[PDB]
């Protein structure tokens, strides 16, 4: 029974500055070395800093070496990691993590479930949705819903309300080089039911506040 | 620096299967080495610690070994909860730690065709200014799977950029968007407008087109 | 009683060479290592096989502290695995090092006007040294078919060379003043123990 509950992660314009937090519980907190441990989107582990026990000895990695700061506070049994002059490069969930100590060298015990931090330069933008209209495939179709140009994430996507379940399929986003963010989503039916059952699929996104239904019907010709 | 190849880069196994990965380190490390796991969108979670120990709280089934630069992580008998991407992590270089490239467990089955569509931009994306022509790679196994436009018999690279979901939790099968960004003016130009794609259940690579404006 | 005199070490007055690159013993003292936690001054520092906060409570038999002078683009030579002129020719670490080292720019002190060609580092060797070697011989480099009776010229080099320390030199080719602190556990007492006795 071990416990990590991060805090402070948001959205950051570059340059600026951003405070996290780790509280830490079911442990003693003030004799173990701490750790911060990021993860870009889709990319791999990255460690971060290294505080000691007493708050007296900071590290840092190379890639944030002078740009971040480590700090501790012993009686909230708390983990600050102060982040100055933020870039893209930092975009991704941060984790704190306990040493464990067994051994001579730094290993990660426990891992908080961590706190996702975006830095971008572009303001939060409503969505623009688009259908995806099938034609005579000759088996059976399939018809989506393409979630373009949108900021932060995430958008929620729904086809017919939620009575739509089976065979959907909607994609994780990819930040296109425009800084806005784009999203498919799709759905497989029998070629032969285009007619007769309607098809909208429903946007949500609510960092915008901004909902959206599409028809989605058949090309014409 | 210290960096950490692991490898595969990707497997496939079924359950009970004795499943091993390999981590290698560019030079030697004295036994630091550590064994992570995550799963998809939750948090890493320690396995092995120092080559051969085992975490308290962690299945017998799991087992390190190795010594110097190349090291092995075993699964005796493979369980459902154990299907996720596992991390290796050297920590010779105390303040430099670096981890490795992972090796993601999918689960092993059939191999799947995909069913290949193409949807043109819409008309309302076209009086914008943008244009995107999506291919849908829908229900196959496994992950690798080569997409590549052609625009009037002509290879594009760099022009789009795809999404793969994880493996379906019904009938365990990939999912990929192929989205073809470009500008009006661009579309215009250009006819012709394919998508093929090659994967390990066709018999022969599978080409699905259009041409502009024409229905 | 005695502390380790950790002092001496950093704040000597004056380096020595990379070839002849000078060892300190430490053994019988009890070591303060807040001379490294406080002082930020450092560009590089990297610990290797043993963390440096587990450091300052922790018994061990002898310290090894050793210390010379580089540049910039070097640096990253002194550490175990590594290749190069000064890990090949000069000071090489083992594969299983357990230690630290520490390196900080020290362009205002090793540089004159005029450039200050006091430090030299090893250009040429038949072999390459073995760890914790320290190769001072001068004796001419033979590089062609020609026996070198001592003498230079044709294919007959001298294997030592000077670093060109200026204070307008690019920070690569900078004087940085570079200690390794090498750490011994033996079958033996432990005569170096940090605060925690
Ligand atoms: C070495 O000098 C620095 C200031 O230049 C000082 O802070 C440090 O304490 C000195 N070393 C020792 C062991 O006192």
């Amino acid at each position: 029974e071990v416990q990590l509950v991060e805090s402070g992660g948001g959205v950051v314009q570059p340059g600026r500055s951003l405070r996290l937090s780790c509280a830490a519980s079911a442990f003693t907190f003030s004799s173990y070395d701490m750790h911060w441990v990021r993860q870009a989107p889709g990319k791999g582990l990255e460690w971060v800093a290294v505080i000691s026990y007493d708050g007296s000895n900071k590290y840092y990695a190379d890639s944030v070496k002078g740009r971040f700061t480590i700090s501790r506070d012993n009686s909230k049994n708390t983990l600050y990691l102060q982040m100055n002059s933020l870039r893209a490069e930092d975009t991704a969930v941060y984790y704190c993590a306990k040493d464990g100590g067994k051994l001579w060298v730094y290993y990660f015990d426990y891992w908080g479930q961590g706190t996702l931090v975006t830095v971008s330069s572009a303001s939060t933008k409503g969505p623009s949705v688009f259908p995806l209209a099938p034609s005579s495939k000759s088996g059976t179709a399939a018809l989506g819903c393409l979630v373009k140009d949108y900021f932060p994430e995430p958008v929620t996507v729904s086809w017919n309300s939620g009575a739509l379940t089976s065979g959907v399929h909607t994609f994780p986003a990819v930040l296109q080089s425009s800084g806005l963010y784009s999203l498919s989503s799709v759905v497989t039916v029998p070629s032969s039911s285009l007619g007769t059952q309607t098809y909208i699929c429903n946007v949500n996104h609510k960092p915008s506040n901004t909902k959206v239904d599409k028809r989605v019907e058949p090309k014409s010709c | 620096d210290i960096q950490m190849t692991q490898s595969p880069s990707s497997l496939s196994a079924s359950v009970g299967d004795r499943v091993t990965i390999t981590c290698r380190a560019s030079q030697s490390i004295s036994s630091y080495l550590n064994w992570y796991q995550q799963k998809p969108g939750k948090a890493p979670k320690l396995l092995i610690y120092a080559a051969s120990s085992l975490q308290s709280g962690v299945p017998s089934r799991f087992s390190g070994s190795g010594s110097g630069t190349d090291f092995t992580l075993t699964i005796s008998s493979l369980q459902p909860e154990d299907f996720a991407t596992y991390y290796c992590q050297q920590s010779y270089s105390t303040l430099a730690l670096t981890f490795g490239g992972g090796t993601k467990v999918e689960i092993k089955r059939t191999v799947a065709a995909p069913s290949v569509f193409i949807f043109p931009p819409s008309d309302e994306q076209l009086k914008s200014g943008t244009a995107s022509v999506v291919c849908l790679l829908n229900n196959f196994y496994p992950r690798e799977a080569k997409v590549q436009w052609k625009v009037d018999n002509a290879l594009q690279s760099g022009n789009s950029q795809e999404s793969v979901t994880e493996q379906d939790s019904k009938d365990s099968t990939y999912s990929l968007s192929s989205t073809l960004t470009l500008s009006k003016a661009d579309y215009e130009k250009h006819k012709v407008y394919a998508c093929e794609v090659t994967h390990q259940g066709l018999s022969s690579p599978v080409t699905k087109s259009f041409n502009r404006g024409e229905c | 009683t005695n502390l380790c005199p950790f002092g001496e070490v950093f704040n000597a007055t004056r380096f020595a060479s990379v070839y002849a690159w000078n060892r300190k013993r430490i053994s019988n003292c009890v070591a303060d290592y807040s001379v490294l936690y406080n002082s930020a001054s450092f560009s590089t520092f990297k610990c290797y096989g043993v963390s440096p906060t587990k450091l300052n409570d922790l018994c061990f038999t002898n310290v090894y502290a050793d210390s010379f002078v580089i540049r910039g683009d070097e640096v990253r030579q002194i550490a175990p695995g590594q290749t190069g002129k000064i890990a090949d020719y000069n000071y090489k670490l083992p594969d299983d090092f357990t230690g630290c080292v520490i390196a900080w720019n020290s362009n205002n002190l090793d540089s004159k006007v005029g450039g200050n060609y006091n430090y030299l580092y090893r250009l040429f060797r038949k072999s390459n040294l073995k760890p914790f070697e320290r190769d001072i011989s001068t004796e001419i480099y033979q590089a062609g078919s020609t026996p070198c009776n001592g003498v230079e010229g044709f294919n007959c080099y001298f294997p030592l060379q000077s670093y060109g320390f200026q204070p307008t030199n690019g920070v690569g080719y900078q004087p940085y003043r570079v200690v390794v602190l090498s750490f011994e556990l033996l079958h033996a007492p432990a005569t170096v123990c940090g605060p925690k006795k």
